[PDB]
């Protein structure tokens, strides 16, 4: 009866069984992969029924099954909620597995642990899917910590690189900061509110307190990688292409604005907070777009477009319109994996370089990887018509015409600009000039694989944008009369952005050299963040922990207070005591003067 | 209680005149069959206790810290089975002797239905420790670090006697039923702060509260391996089930005595997670991560809530396991390489992948992954310190951070990297620590399971 | 003319603008070459002890060794009390304690004359 | 294995006894210069230049590549400050004070300018929008015996 829920526990059920079957033979064999993404394949063709059902009617549940532990008035059990975030974001992260793990049997294949790389890949989308499902606080704290630890397991997949290992603990490092505020809001929630469950939470807090939504805040911006914690997302880059792929551009990064889209009857009822997500999102998105700008390494570059679109996303949470962020979500999966397929391609087929210095000519030698990222590229800069546009064309319309900060208002419009002139820089500097790569050429795609992997996300980037948008109920206000001028900003600045990135990068043909100026300078040394943040503060830090903690209070100082003064008093009264030269004439002469003592004074 | 006393005695007797190569199998089988029998103790009630008679009763809170000690013994012969090979038949005995009369001492003090049996007890687990460290110990500062492990803890307990005969002179009774029935105020007097003194300072001193823990770095770095899990998972825990039990009588003096301790736990924490991050050894850095979590179960003791309790609870029995855990591979790692430094050997992991597996898992469980134990203590006290205020927060969330830091430190340095290249004795590790860590790990995630049976009498 | 790169405590000079090296001396090189015939003995002991076939352990080595002991067990034995090291253990050991005493002090004061007058609204605070 | 002499020492004054410690950690006698007589327990330990241990020279043959070092050298007092895995001091492009300068003046300025565009905020030229029974009031909140007063809406 009823078969959402049943349907809904089947495809979190179902993505669970190769990690069962993971000690069994088929392990240690080279069908692992294979099976694990069929496994994939049919949880997602499984979990399309509740969306369309959902489409249907409408509906929404929550299943709470196990009843895990009663503290004195609080209750917390397996809750699973299965609203339409949910029922939504379900599908599009099993798609995007699906095609990425299709990608990775060819672009892995020569990796001898590639089944435990499959293996860790299911793991990780079987937390994600634990965090997105989940219906309280608990349950949504242990999906938390399950994908930052995945995401340490991945980002180090070669423990011979030292550079790997750095990467992975400065991610911990930075989810670990927002955690502290996760925990602070979960501590305020239970002590206030008398639950973690979301729907007492949502019914006792008719107007929310700061601290709450301060904590959801900083969790969020630890894990979508905001201006104060962004340098980790760049930094992830170390692990394998297809980690990169998956994991940090569209499915695990935007967990923190999932959070605050879980949260949103708490944000509207407040006024600083929607301020301050307002202003880290437009800083944040300016900033990761400005450093994307002049960025040499393509990953580099991919990586610092997603950081972009999550502070996008963050702005359009500030707005308060958390459906659109939503929506935003849904489409930046689709072409920002797309996007990253395609950059795993080409280095591949460049014998594993990433500089797009030595990308030459490949529109010609690579036809389908080119028209990939063409198609990805336009439907990231928002060209109308295509599956980022409706999303980030109504971000930009809401954006224009709401009470909000005027600067906001700038850095986004800016910030855009700079997302059509990199995407610009990507293309113009790998796909038109003249080759530079060395001169055994070992290109080659026609892998069956790659081509159906990409072809998959080619239509799901071209149609579903227009699917999605026309076949959900509408949840937002139209804003059907604007300005001609304020209609068309997006389009403009966008045209406007790709006109000027054209017109400077074909000035680099020109034959004079001229040394950079100070703005090039900060722009490529990632604003010198990763520098000063990363040699100041944890410097120091060490330091006080040799010198003050560790040395001179620990092995000087509470060493000299208590053992070390009571062993010299000690020794110093028995060399007193014990040193007695044997002449009992001193003896008897104390024997007199303590009789004398005694007798006058105990008297 | 005795169904589980008398055959722990029996256990001398077995052992003495045992083979003299069948020592170990035999205290091996017998030790696990007593755990399964005080598993029955697990079944409390919502009600008082279980009284068994005049002498010994059973709690919540003294059921799993009952079965962690009988569940311990058989890993610690595990354990030792590796350095005893070349110890005469008479010294092998004469440790399986003093493993077994800890236990038993253990055990004895876990009920003690009287304070002053309690105390007895409680000062009675000290001799048999203080053998092992300083007999089967390899260090020259073997010596030291008994003489201080010693007298750190006496000093402390002395003023506990006269304390304890002083409120049985003026109650009338020790008994832990009449003193929590007829408990009465203490109001606000010099005699009545310095009895607060006495009476807390003897479990602080043992806990260890910061300030006072420079004999555990040194215990647990000098002592053999078995010695090192027994202080670790079951010694630290003594000062902790004692502050519980005598805080009865200390109301409402504590709501300012405890303002001290507090800070100095609070900031304890932050200092020994810092020092954690700069250390050259691993059974050093060990110690000090015991000293941490330690000082967090004296803060959440002393503020005294339900949520409290129940979290001190849940921390007391996860950190003894994983404390156990990380010992056992330290020391399997220390056999191999016979220095004992962190950056001596490198990626084990390549050559080791097992071990490596066991590494990551002991270094997320002591990271406090949910839904680990772990982090339903940790987050059970952190809830219950910010309802006591609201900055705490603060502290506890870079204590967080920095147990992170050095427990994933601590897992890269000696798993991730090149191996080092002038060491090619590391054999392949033996079906007897992989038990041994399996048997560590399994007790935890199944009793994540079942949260319950482990979170005190106030659940 | 150029701009000046001026070194820090974490940007450290580069060898190539370094002037050490520049102004070149025969005490120089002769200081040099001692560096590279102790740096060349060190490591032809290494080299004579790690290619030996009969050896089945770690070499051990005498700079780790020093390096931990110095780390460790010879901090006390060498400490003298003088007005820097007991000013900063004063400090670093006792003003943060004080410091976090008074702020909850404060704090928890400020929480009880609110729950004395009633103006908390501490409703629905249940579990405590 | 090793004598008591190969053991570090209490610093010393004189030359001889420098000269000593200096052979012993396996270095030259004017290369060789203590941590300052303080209070601090540095004692006789060779104060090696605080130099990182990244920007070592990665292509020479090192007895342990990862960390680069040599067997026998003697070891900074904070290696395991700088191991490559943590603090670095690789010189930069960009001077330290100027970097640090850059980084602040950005940062201070898009603080500022937010709080500038707080003050004067951004909107559109219409009027509150208008909801209908009595503002929602039943809507948000409920109370319903309370009667609130009736707020009506002007037709324009
Ligand atoms: C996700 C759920 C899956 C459920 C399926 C059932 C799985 C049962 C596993 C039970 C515990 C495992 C035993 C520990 C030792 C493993 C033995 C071993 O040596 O492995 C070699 C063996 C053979 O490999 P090999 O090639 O011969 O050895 C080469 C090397 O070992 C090289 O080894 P490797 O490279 O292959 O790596 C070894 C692997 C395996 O080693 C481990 O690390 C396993 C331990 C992970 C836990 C870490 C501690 C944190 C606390 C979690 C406590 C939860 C326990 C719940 C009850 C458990 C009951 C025992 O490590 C990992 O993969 C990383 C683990 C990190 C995961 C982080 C996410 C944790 C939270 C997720 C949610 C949990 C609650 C869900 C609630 C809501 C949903 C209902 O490999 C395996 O057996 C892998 C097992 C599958 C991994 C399980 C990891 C997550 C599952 C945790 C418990 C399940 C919760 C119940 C939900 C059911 C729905
Ligand atoms: C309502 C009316 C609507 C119309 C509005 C206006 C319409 C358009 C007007 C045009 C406006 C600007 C358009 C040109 C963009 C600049 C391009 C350029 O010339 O670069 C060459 C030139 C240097 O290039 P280079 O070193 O020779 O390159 C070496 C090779 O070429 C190596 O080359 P490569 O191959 O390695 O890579 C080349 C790469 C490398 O290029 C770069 O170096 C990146 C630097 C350029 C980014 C600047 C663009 C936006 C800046 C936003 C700043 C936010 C506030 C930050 C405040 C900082 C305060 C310290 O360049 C590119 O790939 C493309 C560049 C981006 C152009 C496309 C997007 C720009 C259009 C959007 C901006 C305005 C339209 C807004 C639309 C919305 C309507 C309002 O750049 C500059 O000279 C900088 C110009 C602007 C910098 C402003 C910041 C000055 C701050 C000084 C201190 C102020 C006092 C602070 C006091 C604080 C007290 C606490
Ligand atoms: C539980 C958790 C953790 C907490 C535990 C850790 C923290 C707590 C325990 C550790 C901190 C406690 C230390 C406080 C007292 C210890 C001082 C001591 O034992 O003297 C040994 C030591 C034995 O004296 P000495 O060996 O005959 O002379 C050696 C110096 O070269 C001769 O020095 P000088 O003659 O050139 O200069 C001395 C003179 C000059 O003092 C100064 O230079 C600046 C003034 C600083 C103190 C006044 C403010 O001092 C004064 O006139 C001030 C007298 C008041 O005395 C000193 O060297 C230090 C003298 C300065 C005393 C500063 C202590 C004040 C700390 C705040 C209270
Ligand atoms: C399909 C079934 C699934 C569930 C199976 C569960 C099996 C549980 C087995 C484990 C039991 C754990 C031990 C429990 C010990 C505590 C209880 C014990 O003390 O009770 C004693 C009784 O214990 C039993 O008599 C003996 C049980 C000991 C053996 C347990 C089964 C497994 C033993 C395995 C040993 C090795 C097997 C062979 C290996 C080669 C004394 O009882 P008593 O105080 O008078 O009772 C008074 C109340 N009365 C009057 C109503 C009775
Ligand atoms: C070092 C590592 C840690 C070791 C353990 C540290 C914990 C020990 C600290 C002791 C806790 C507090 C002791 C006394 C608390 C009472 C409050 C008192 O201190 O405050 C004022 C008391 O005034 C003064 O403090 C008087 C005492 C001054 C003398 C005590 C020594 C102070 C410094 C010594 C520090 C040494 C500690 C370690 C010793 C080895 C309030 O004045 P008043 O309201 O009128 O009297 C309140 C008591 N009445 C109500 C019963 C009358
Ligand atoms: C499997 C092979 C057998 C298949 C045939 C059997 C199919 C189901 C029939 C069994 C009947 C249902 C059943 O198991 O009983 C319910 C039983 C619990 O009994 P209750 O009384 O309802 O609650 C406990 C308090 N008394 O439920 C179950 O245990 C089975 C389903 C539980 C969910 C599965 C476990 C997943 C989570 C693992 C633990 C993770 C950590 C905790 C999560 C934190 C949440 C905040
Ligand atoms: C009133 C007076 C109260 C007296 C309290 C007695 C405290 C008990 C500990 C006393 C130990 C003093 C002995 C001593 O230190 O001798 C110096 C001795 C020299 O070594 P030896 O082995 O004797 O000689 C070999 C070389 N020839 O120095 C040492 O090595 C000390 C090593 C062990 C030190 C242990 C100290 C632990 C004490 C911790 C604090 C407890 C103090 C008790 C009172 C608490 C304050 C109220
Ligand atoms: C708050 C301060 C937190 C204290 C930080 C403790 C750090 C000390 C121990 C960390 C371990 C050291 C370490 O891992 O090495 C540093 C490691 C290596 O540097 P890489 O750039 O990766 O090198 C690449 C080239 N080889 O880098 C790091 O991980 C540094 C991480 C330190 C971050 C400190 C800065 C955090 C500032 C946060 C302020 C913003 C608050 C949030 C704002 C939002 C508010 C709504
Ligand atoms: C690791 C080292 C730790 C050392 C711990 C030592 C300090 C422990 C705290 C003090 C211990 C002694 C307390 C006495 C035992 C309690 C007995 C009691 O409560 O009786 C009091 C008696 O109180 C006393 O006599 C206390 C006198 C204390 C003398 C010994 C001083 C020891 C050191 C004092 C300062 C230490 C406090 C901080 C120690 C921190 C740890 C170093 C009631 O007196 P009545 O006769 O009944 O009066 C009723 C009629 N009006």
């Amino acid at each position: 009866m009823n078969p959402f829920a049943s349907l809904t526990l089947t495809t979190l059920t179902i993505l669970t069984i190769p990690i069962m079957m993971s000690n069994s033979n088929i392990y240690k064999t080279n069908l692992y992969p294979n099976y694990v993404k069929t496994t994939v394949s049919y949880a997602f063709t499984l979990s399309l029924v509740p969306l369309l059902m959902f489409m249907h009617t409408g509906q929404e549940m929550i299943i709470s099954n196990w009843h895990w532990m009663t503290l004195q008035t609080v209750e917390l059990s397996l809750s699973f909620k299965m609203d339409y975030f949910s029922v939504m974001f379900i599908p599009v992260a099993l798609f995007v597995t699906w095609s990425i793990m299709e990608f990775s049997m060819w672009y892995m294949h020569s990796d001898p642990f590639i089944n435990r790389f499959f293996k860790y890949l299911l793991l990780f989308l079987i937390t994600m899917m634990i965090l997105v499902t989940a219906n309280n606080l608990f349950q949504l704290f242990i999906g938390w910590e399950g994908v930052g630890i995945m995401s340490f397991l991945l980002i180090g997949w070669w423990h011979g690189r030292t550079d790997a290992n750095t990467a992975a603990l400065q991610a911990i490092l930075y989810n670990r900061i927002g955690d502290i505020g996760f925990v602070l809001s979960m501590a305020w929630f239970l002590t206030h509110s008398n639950a973690w469950d979301l729907q007492q939470i949502f019914m006792l807090n008719n107007e929310c307190p700061n601290m709450p939504l301060i904590g959801l805040l900083l969790a969020a911006a630890g894990k979508s990688a905001q201006f104060g914690l962004h340098p980790w997302l760049p930094s992830a880059m170390e692990g394998p292409t297809p980690v990169s792929a998956l994991l940090h551009s569209s499915t695990m990064v935007v967990a923190g604005v999932f959070l605050l889209i879980r949260f949103y009857p708490l944000m509207e009822t407040n006024k600083l907070v929607q301020t301050m997500t307002l202003c880290l999102g437009a800083i944040t998105t300016l900033f990761t777009a400005l450093c994307a700008i002049t960025q040499n390494d393509i990953k580099k570059i991919v990586a610092f477009s997603t950081s972009s679109q999550l502070g996008l996303m963050m702005v359009t949470i500030g707005i308060n319109q958390p459906h659109l962020a939503f929506l935003h979500i849904c489409m930046h999966a689709f072409f920002k994996a797309m996007l990253f397929m395609c950059s795993g391609s080409i280095i591949h087929s460049l014998n594993d370089e990433q500089d797009i210095r030595k990308m030459g000519g490949l529109y010609k030698a690579m036809p389908f990887t080119t028209t990939a990222l063409i198609i990805g590229s336009l439907a990231l800069t928002g060209m109308p018509y295509l599956t980022g546009f409706y999303s980030k064309d109504l971000i930009i319309e809401a954006v224009n015409m709401s009470y909000t900060n005027a600067w906001a208002l700038l850095m986004t419009l800016i910030a855009t600009s700079l997302t059509a002139a990199y995407s610009t820089r990507i293309i113009f500097f790998a796909f038109l000039g003249k080759p530079r790569f060395p001169p055994l050429v070992l290109i080659n795609e026609n892998n069956p694989l790659l081509i159906n992997s990409i072809k998959r996300l080619l239509i799901g980037s071209i149609f579903a944008g227009f699917i999605i948008s026309n076949n959900i109920p509408p949840m937002t206000v139209p804003n059907t009369t604007m300005p001609l001028y304020m209609k068309m900003t997006a389009l403009i600045v966008t045209i406007m952005g790709f006109m000027l990135a054209l017109e400077l990068n074909n000035t680099t043909y020109y034959l004079k050299f001229k040394y950079p100026s100070q703005t090039y300078k900060f722009s490529n040394m990632l604003g010198y963040y990763p520098s000063i943040m990363h040699r100041l503060p944890t410097y120091h830090n060490l330091s006080m922990s040799q010198k003050s903690a560790s040395s001179l209070l620990d092995l000087i100082w509470l060493e000299t207070i208590l053992p070390k003064t009571t062993s010299f008093i000690q020794m110093k009264m028995s060399i007193m005591v014990s040193n007695q030269k044997g002449l009992i004439k001193l003896y008897f002469l104390s024997f007199l003067i303590t009789i004398m003592i005694s007798m006058t004074l105990f008297n | 209680m005795l169904k589980i006393i008398i055959p722990t005695t029996m256990l001398l007797p077995m052992t003495w005149m045992s083979k003299h190569n069948m020592i170990w199998i035999n205290a091996t089988v017998h030790s696990l069959l007593i755990s399964l029998i005080s598993l029955s103790l697990l079944n409390q009630l919502g009600e008082n206790s279980l009284n068994f008679s005049l002498t010994f009763f059973s709690d919540s809170l003294s059921a799993p810290l009952l079965v962690l000690t009988t569940w311990l013994l058989p890993l610690m012969l595990m354990a030792s089975q590796s350095h005893l090979s070349k110890e005469t038949t008479t010294r092998k005995k004469l440790y399986i002797t003093m493993l077994i009369l800890l236990q038993l001492f253990l055990i004895m003090t876990f009920t003690a239905t009287e304070l002053i049996l309690f105390y007895i007890l409680f000062e009675a687990t000290l001799v048999p420790t203080l053998i092992i460290i300083t007999r089967w110990g390899n260090q020259t500062e073997r010596l030291n670090a008994g003489l201080y492990f010693l007298f750190y803890t006496l000093a402390g307990s002395l003023p506990l006697l006269v304390a304890l005969v002083y409120i049985q002179n003026t109650t009338g009774s020790l008994n832990f039923l009449i003193i929590h029935y007829w408990s009465h105020p203490l109001s606000n007097s010099w005699s009545n702060i310095f009895m607060w003194l006495a009476c807390i300072m003897a479990f602080m001193v043992k806990m260890p509260l910061y300030g006072l823990h420079l004999w555990l770095p040194k215990a647990h770095v000098e002592a053999p391996i078995a010695g090192s899990m027994v202080l670790a998972a079951v010694l630290l825990k003594l000062g902790g089930y004692g502050m519980m039990r005598i805080t009865t009588i200390l109301n409402p003096l504590t709501n300012y005595m405890a303002y001290p301790f507090l800070m100095l736990s609070m900031w304890g924490m932050i200092m020994t997670s810092s020092i954690c991050l700069r250390q050259t050894d691993l059974k050093s850095l060990i110690a000090y991560s015991s000293v941490s979590h330690m000082a967090l179960v004296i803060v959440a003791i002393m503020i005294q809530t339900p949520w409290s309790f129940m979290g001190a609870t849940a921390l007391m029995i996860a950190h003894g396991l994983t404390s156990s855990m990380l010992f056992c591979l330290a020391n399997t790692n220390y056999e191999r390489v016979h220095s004992r430094t962190m950056i001596l050997a490198r990626g084990l992991q390549t050559l080791l992948p097992l071990m490596a597996t066991w590494w990551l898992v002991a270094s997320l469980t002591n990271l406090a992954l949910p839904p680990s134990i772990n982090l339903i203590g940790e987050l059970f006290i952190i809830t219950a310190s910010f309802s006591w205020s609201n900055i705490t927060i603060i502290l506890m969330g870079m204590n967080m951070m920095i147990t992170a830091l050095y427990s994933l430190y601590m897992l890269i340095t000696t798993q991730r990297g090149k191996y080092t290249h002038h060491i090619n004795n590391i054999k392949p590790s033996f079906t007897r620590e992989n038990a041994l860590m399996a048997l560590h790990i399994l007790p935890l995630l199944l009793l994540t399971l079942n949260p319950k049976m482990i979170l005190g009498p106030l659940y | 003319s150029f701009p000046k790169y001026k070194p820090s405590r974490l940007a450290t000079l580069p060898a190539t603008l370094d002037p050490a090296e520049y102004d070149i001396s025969p005490e120089t090189r002769k200081a040099q070459a001692e560096r590279l015939a102790i740096r060349s003995r060190l490591k032809r002991e290494y080299l004579l002890q790690y290619n030996d076939p009969n050896r089945l352990g770690v070499i051990e080595d005498p700079a780790l060794i020093r390096w931990t002991y110095a780390r460790s067990a010879n901090i006390y034995p060498n400490f003298r009390p003088t007005p820097k090291t007991s000013l900063l253990g004063a400090l670093f050991g006792i003003g943060p304690l004080f410091f976090w005493y008074y702020v909850f002090k404060t704090d928890r004061d400020k929480k009880e004359k609110l729950i004395q007058e009633g103006k908390l609204d501490q409703t629905f605070n249940i579990s405590y | 294995h090793v004598t008591k002499d190969m053991f570090p020492g209490p610093y010393p004054k004189t030359p001889e006894e420098r000269a000593a410690a200096a052979k012993k950690y396996n270095m030259r006698v004017e290369d060789y210069e203590p941590y300052p007589d303080d209070g601090m327990g540095y004692g006789d330990y060779p104060k090696l230049p605080d130099r990182s241990q990244q920007e070592r020279d990665p292509w020479y043959d090192w007895d342990h590549p990862d960390l680069r070092l040599n067997w026998g050298e003697p070891i900074h007092w904070d290696l395991d400050m700088y191991i490559r895995n943590r603090v670095d001091t690789s010189p930069t492009p960009v001077s330290w004070n100027t970097m640090c300068k850059h980084l602040f003046g950005f940062v201070a300025f898009m603080l500022f300018m937010f709080w500038v565009g707080e003050i004067y905020p951004s909107y559109q030229p219409v009027g509150p929008k208008q909801y209908p029974y009595n503002d929602l009031y039943l809507e948000r909140g409920g109370d319903p015996t309370k009667e609130p007063e009736p707020v009506v809406h002007y037709e324009i």
